[PDB]
């Protein structure tokens, strides 16, 4: 496999020679933030937002849309749900979907393992705590607002998008458009944490598209 | 020149210092004490950082010239500030946010503290921990102005209900504000009994789960306040306030000394004893006449009684102390991959627990038994049948193969450093086992 | 329902209609759409078209790349052969313009509601840029938001890059706050405008978000094959808007939006 590695770099581009020596000089000196999304999600076969919406329109109307919902009915869905069918509903289909545990993936343990010092996630799941857990690395989780300042460590796995931790509710987690719009008033500190975290550390960008939303 | 209050100021080892003063003074202060500061005032600098350290000049120097464009001064350079400086904005906001403030030498007004006191209350939830203010104006502060800044969500420590001072004494003012601090760091200010029981048990009750404390250790316990000696003995070295450790053997021999406490403190104190006696520590330097020592270990592993601990592993357990002993006993024994997976498991169970004396100490045994087998298994495969006359593998390829996917870097330089505060704070006690040094501190002395 | 009709009626009779006009005001004469422009410039930057699903940022930034490679000169040609034709008036423009409003809002490019506007005899007063509002002539208005090509066929006097949608609010602060007023004051009606539009799915959005229940609400004529449902009207009611759906009077096939479009306009003029 080490050859094959050596051969790629022979016909590597050298950019890519040069931005990997410069991650490398960047780890060597602990500072470096990688930040995990949707991909690293969908490895692990955690169920995607793409089935919740589904189902979020089979409750009004008969069937699913057909054809290729919209690129403004995604968004829009599930705060009709939320706002004319009901706001009790929406954490029974969130603990419907979004409680199945499933186990960790070894690009998990790789992320993990290059001493990470700050890690900032758009995931509501906690696996990468459970490969912290088992890797044996002590991160202080930021969850939501309140988190901020009693914070018992110098390492952060600060979770922007909020996780489940304290219950199985609509109000913990940023889904909805409604939640997206109001984001600035409601997450001040966390979103001033992640931009100074961006600002002064090399961050490494990992499971994202090219076009969301983050 | 530099100012001693600038020298106080520094004295109360402040992790950061954010200044809105366009001056040097301060780095020259800081430059003459030896403490390195990394000086952050135009956008450049945030992102070459070089230390662990800012000094914050939000306003800016004069380092790179007398330019006016070095500087906010100006009323233009008021209003552009966000869309000029946005990156030392928000590392303002961000170490307000996280460490504890405390304002000096400023007006009531003063501009720069109402945008704090309109972003830092209002756009906020709950979720503050509340600054500190100290003002030093010669009259005293009215009271129907303190509820209107307490609520605003500052806390205000005024001068003038310290000492009288006249009206041009600004800097016995600040002094007397200062060492009502740097005086108290807490050596001074303590007269009561139920300060001397307390300020004991808050530095020696972490040290309640462990078994044993060295006493050429215990020094590091009090902050260099008292050396301990190896025979039993205490001596006074820097304690410069009453000293809390000698007046708790003048506690401790007395019977009746003891009965003006409270019905909380007794049981302290004899905890407190209890420990005391067990750890070997036994009277004071001038009274100490006869001290016979007997040095009595306990565990099964020094007198070698083999039989004991094989009933001891093959039965029910019943806390994580206990299988931690076990863990230690089977590597004793030999069977070194069967204690690996124990480790593992009580590092996985007991993260969740409370202090981690045990997830620490667990962590350092797991990577000494990584060593010891790749170690063994090195010589074992190098020497061959030559060792023993025999051909013998000992252990399977399966955990060969694991434990080096587990293994992968794991530098154990700083194990100590990524624990909590609260875990360093308590327990720096045992800072030197992940070193692999610590011995090298006696060997000195045989020479 | 009817009663939806007759407070439109109310409003136009003494000075309180304004019609906010689109995209729909402007297919029907076969202006060409603005995906055949994004196809074009498609076709010189990767090098063979395509199809399929992608993101609507992708959708609005397929021009801000040829705007950055190619430059300037080959954005202005493009516009230039794209929109230099000369079309008529299809009949809704005019039945618009039957209705008398005191002001009509509209973020085409084109010039078929100014052109109407001379057939008909309607001096109005054209605001199509930051100079315009300062030297206004009279009372009712012709407002442009989205810019025009009266001086010609340039990319810095229209918005169609993503960085003039994101630069609105620094580069067109007279006309938005005009716009404000205008609506504020004013009884409104949108027609022929879609959903998705970020125009109008963010300027009603972001303005009722935050404002106090002393407001008018605005009217909408639906254009869609399908009548639409009543989960969604409900929530858009929510919303602050008021739904007049085109498909629960007539019945038609899937490419005849003119009749529709006709159809609603014939409905509401009927009440005179």
């Amino acid at each position: 496999y080490g050859e094959k590695l050596k051969e790629v770099f022979l016909m590597l581009d050298n950019n890519v020679v040069e931005c990997i020596k410069e991650i490398t000089e960047s780890s060597r000196n602990g500072k470096l933030v990688f930040f995990v999304g949707a991909g690293v999600s969908t490895l692990s076969d955690y169920p995607q937002w793409w089935r919740l919406v589904d189902k979020y329109h089979e409750e009004l109307y008969g069937s699913p849309k057909k054809g290729n919902y919209s690129s403004d009915e995604y968004l829009r869905i599930p705060q009709i749900f939320y706002n004319v069918k009901g706001e009790m509903a929406f954490d029974g289909i969130l603990k419907d979907f979004f409680q199945v545990d499933k186990p960790t993936n070894p690009i998990h343990d790789k992320i993990l393992a290059m001493n990470p010092a700050h890690v900032i996630t758009t995931n509501y799941d906690n696996l990468i705590d459970t490969a912290c857990w088992k890797r044996g690395k002590y991160f202080s989780v930021i969850s939501a607002e309140e988190d901020v300042a009693n914070a018992t460590s110098s390492r952060y796995l600060l979770k922007v998008a909020g996780d489940f931790r304290k219950g199985f509710k609509g109000e913990n987690v940023v889904l909805k458009e409604d939640d997206y719009l109001n984001y600035d008033q409601n997450y001040p500190l966390i979103s001033n944490l992640m931009k100074t975290i961006i600002a002064t550390h090399t961050i490494v960008f990992i499971g994202y598209g090219l076009g969301d939303y983050n | 020149p530099t100012n001693p209050i600038h020298d106080k100021i520094l004295a109360m080892n402040p992790a950061h210092v954010i200044t809105t003063n366009y001056d040097n003074l301060i780095d020259t202060a800081c430059w003459k004490r030896g403490k390195y500061f990394s000086v952050i005032s135009a956008e450049e600098d945030v992102a070459n950082a070089t230390s662990s350290r800012y000094l914050l000049k939000v306003a800016g120097d004069f380092r790179k010239g007398f330019k006016g464009e070095n500087v906010v001064l100006k009323e233009d350079d008021y209003l552009n500030y966000d869309q000029n400086y946005p990156l030392i904005s928000n590392l303002m906001k961000t170490i307000i946010a996280t460490h504890t403030i405390v304002f000096i030498g400023y007006g009531l007004g003063d501009y720069n503290i109402n945008m704090l006191l309109n972003w830092v209350r209002k756009l906020q939830k709950d979720s503050f921990h509340k600054p500190f203010f100290i003002r030093t104006d010669p009259s005293p502060i009215e009271n129907e102005t303190l509820i209107y800044y307490e609520n605003k969500g500052l806390r205000i420590i005024d001068a003038a209900s310290l000492i009288d001072s006249n009206e041009y004494d600004y800097l016995e003012r600040y002094s007397a504000v200062m060492d009502l601090l740097i005086e108290s760091q807490e050596n001074k200010f303590i007269t009561k009994d139920d300060e001397v029981i307390d300020y004991i048990y808050g530095k020696i009750s972490p040290l309640f789960a462990l078994q044993y404390i060295r006493k050429i250790d215990l020094k590091h316990v009090f902050e260099y306040d008292y050396h301990f000696e190896v025979n039993g003995t205490v001596v006074r070295h820097k304690n410069k306030g009453f000293g809390y450790m000698e007046r708790f053997f003048e506690l401790k021999e007395s019977c009746d000394e003891r009965s003006k406490l409270s019905k909380k403190q007794y049981e302290r104190f004899n905890a407190l004893f209890n420990f005391f006696e067990k750890n070997g520590v036994i009277c004071m330097a001038k009274d100490a006449g006869t001290l016979n020592t007997s040095i009595e270990i306990n565990s099964l592993a020094y007198h070698g009684k083999y039989d004991v601990m094989k009933k001891f592993i093959e039965e029910q357990s019943v806390s994580i102390e206990d299988d931690y002993k076990k863990a230690f006993f089977l590597a004793c024994l030999g069977r070194w991959e069967e204690s690996y997976d124990l480790y593992s498991n009580i590092i996985l169970n007991s993260i969740d627990e409370s202090n981690g004396c045990v997830y620490y100490l667990s962590q350092i045994n797991r990577y000494r038994i990584y060593q010891s087998i790749t170690q063994a298994v090195t010589q074992f495969n190098g020497l061959g049948l030559l060792t023993f006359g025999r051909h013998y593998k000992p252990f399977t390829d399966e955990f060969l193969a694991r434990i080096e996917r587990e293994m992968t870097n794991f530098n154990i330089d700083d194990l100590f450093n990524g624990m909590p505060f609260e875990f360093q704070k308590k327990y720096k006690i045992l800072e030197f086992l992940s070193d692999n040094q610590f011995l090298y501190d006696d060997t000195v002395k045989l020479f | 329902v009817v009663e939806c009709i007759k407070e439109i009626t109310e409003s136009s009779r003494n000075g309180k209609l304004v019609f906010f006009v689109g995209a729909g005001v402007s297919t029907l004469s076969d202006y060409p759409q603005w995906w055949r422009l994004v196809d074009k410039y498609h076709e010189e930057l990767y090098g063979s078209p395509k199809k399929g699903n992608y993101s609507s940022d992708e959708y609005l930034r397929i021009p801000q790349i040829f705007y950055n490679v190619k430059g300037e000169m080959a954005f202005d040609g493009i516009l230039k052969d794209f929109f230099q034709v000369d079309k008529p008036t299809n009949p809704i423009h005019d039945k618009i313009l039957a209705m008398n409003p005191a002001h009509v809002i509209t973020t085409n490019y084109d010039n078929l509601i100014d052109t109407a506007c001379w057939k008909r005899g309607k001096y109005f007063s054209v605001i199509s840029a930051e100079e315009d509002v300062a030297n206004a002539t009279s009372s009712r208005y012709l407002l442009k938001v989205a810019g025009d090509f009266r001086k010609g066929f340039k990319g810095e006097n229209v918005v169609l890059k993503e960085d003039d949608y994101l630069n609105y609010d620094q580069n067109y602060p007279l006309i938005s706050n005009l716009m404000k007023t205008i609506i504020a004051t004013h009884t409104i009606v949108f027609i022929g405008y879609g959903l998705g539009d970020y125009n109008i799915n963010m300027l009603l959005n972001w303005v009722r978000k935050l404002q106090k229940d002393s407001f008018h609400k605005p009217f909408f004529i639906r254009t869609d094959p399908s009548p639409i449902e009543n989960e969604t009207l409900i929530y858009y009611e929510n919303k602050g808007l008021r739904i007049i759906d085109a498909a629960s009077l007539i019945d038609s096939n899937e490419y005849d939006y003119l009749e529709r479009y006709s159809a609603v306009m014939d409905l509401l003029i009927e009440s005179q």
